[PDB]
């Protein structure tokens, strides 16, 4: 399965500490620098929170890694399956903005 | 009874330091740890969906152990006796309840499908939904015997308020006056004494009122038949045989099915167990933790022991 | 481990074909009996 999804630098320990059985050792989430705070989708003011993908095995285990995301309310996008669709995305996204 | 008391260790990382020390010279067992357990594994390799199945079904293991406990305490307190079981008499998985988690006898294709453990979790909660018509017909048996016990034997002892026939004297009637000459035959004395009778006869209502309530003593309520007493003696030893099954017989079956829940609880402990191993190590079945019911200091001793691979 | 699961559910692609083949089998066997019955209703006819 895929987790894609968003994980707050400054969330980063209860992120880890939340479903910690979930991960099971075998999935790593790749938190984002988020040197600078990421703009909210919804809250211009933003907050430094970073983006980070994981591995997600299990339906129920998925549907709360799903829920934990949309709890933490980092800046999500969805991950494309190639990285070369994802890059047209974000800067198309950074065109509109 | 006892709250779940099995550390959540992996096959790999057992209780002990070295995998095969939890079932025997474990670190934790130099502090007199009873902690041995083994777990029997699956037919095959359970799929992510069956760790996903065991993470979500975790909260209504509880409350079927929530449920499991409070029962079989009611049923123990209510009846009062079906608190005699113990560790052995219970013989969950054929043994003390220590050496019922030693034996793992309980998890072949009996009781769980003994399938992949997507399998096995529904099996344990078909087993639960078994339980759950044991405490259903304890409460029905509970209610059933509290209507029975109390429908009779409840009133009093003749010569009162109420069984009052039960100490009547078989012109006269049910009275027993409690704290009268005339032309009727007044010379006369009923044996409706358990209280006392005064001078009455039927031939003059005004005597018979005179010597019951019309004045001074009042006449006391009882049943209108002596049959009526026959009748609530006879209702009230099938009271009493009731009661007697329920605290008894009814015991028993509630003590069966306390030990039923216990080994439930084991073999639903055991698949939270292996879920943790498989989620803590390779996914196909393999454990090695133990389970125990030591002091806090054993429990903290267990801690330092399994530190490196902890929640 | 994770691949382990990706083999189970393989497997169990590869089992559900393999069922499916051994049910097409048995469907098979019944045709050629319900072949082998109007053939003989047939012959029986002529």
């Amino acid at each position: 399965g895929f987790i894609a999804g968003l994980v707050p630098r400054e969330k980063s320990m209860s992120f880890e500490r939340m479903l910690f059985r979930a991960t099971r050792g075998n999935v790593f989430l790749r938190q984002a620098v988020v040197d600078e705070p990421v703009v909210d989708p919804v809250s211009g003011e933003k907050m430094e929170k970073n983006v980070f993908v994981v591995f997600y095995s299990g339906e129920r285990a998925k549907n709360k890694i799903l829920k934990i995301c949309d709890a933490f309310g980092a800046n999500r996008y969805p991950f494309n399956e190639e990285f070369d669709k994802q890059a047209q995305a974000i800067s198309e996204v950074s065109g509109r903005l | 009874a006892s709250r779940y008391w099995v550390v959540s260790l992996p096959v790999q990382n057992s209780a002990a330091s070295v995998w095969n020390r939890l079932q025997e010279q474990i670190s934790k067992h130099s502090f007199d740890t009873p902690l041995y357990r083994f777990n029997i594994p699956n037919l095959r390799v359970g799929t992510l969906d069956s760790l996903l199945a065991l993470s979500d079904d975790l909260v209504k293991s509880n409350s079927f152990v929530e449920s499991v406990s409070h029962k079989i305490r009611r049923q123990i307190e209510e009846l009062e006796r079906v608190s005699g079981i113990e560790s052995s008499s219970l013989s969950v998985d054929g043994v003390p309840v220590d050496t019922y988690l030693t034996r793992f006898v309980w998890d072949e294709a009996k009781y769980p499908t003994m399938s992949p453990l997507r399998e096995i979790v529904d099996g344990i909660h078909t087993l639960v939904a078994k339980i759950e018509d044991d405490l259903k017909v304890r409460v029905a048996e509970y209610n059933n015997v509290r209507s029975q016990l109390n429908a009779i034997n409840r009133k009093q002892s003749g010569s009162l308020a109420v069984r009052d026939l039960s100490n009547l004297v078989k012109l006269v009637t049910l009275l027993a006056v409690v704290p009268t000459s005339y032309v009727v035959p007044r010379s006369s004395k009923l044996l409706y004494e358990d209280l006392y009778t005064v001078t009455l006869f039927g031939r003059v209502a005004d005597n018979f009122r005179i010597a019951a309530r019309e004045k001074g003593f009042q006449i006391r309520d009882f049943e209108y038949s002596s049959e009526a007493q026959e009748s609530r003696n006879q209702e009230l030893e099938k009271l009493v045989h009731d009661q007697e099954s329920l605290r008894s017989s009814l015991l028993q079956w509630c003590y069966t099915s306390y030990g039923e829940v216990f080994s439930s609880w084991m073999h639903f402990c055991a698949v939270r167990v292996f879920a943790e191993s498989i989620l803590r190590y390779g996914l196909p079945p393999s454990f090695l933790a133990c389970v125990l019911a030591p002091s806090v200091k054993g429990e903290k001793k267990v801690r330092s022991i399994l530190e490196e691979l902890c929640g | 481990m994770v691949r382990f699961i990706r083999q189970e559910a393989e497997e169990k692609a590869n089992e559900i074909s393999v069922s499916a083949e051994e049910e097409f089998n048995i469907e098979k066997l019944q045709l050629v009996e319900a072949e082998k019955k109007k053939i003989r209703q047939e012959y029986e006819r002529k």
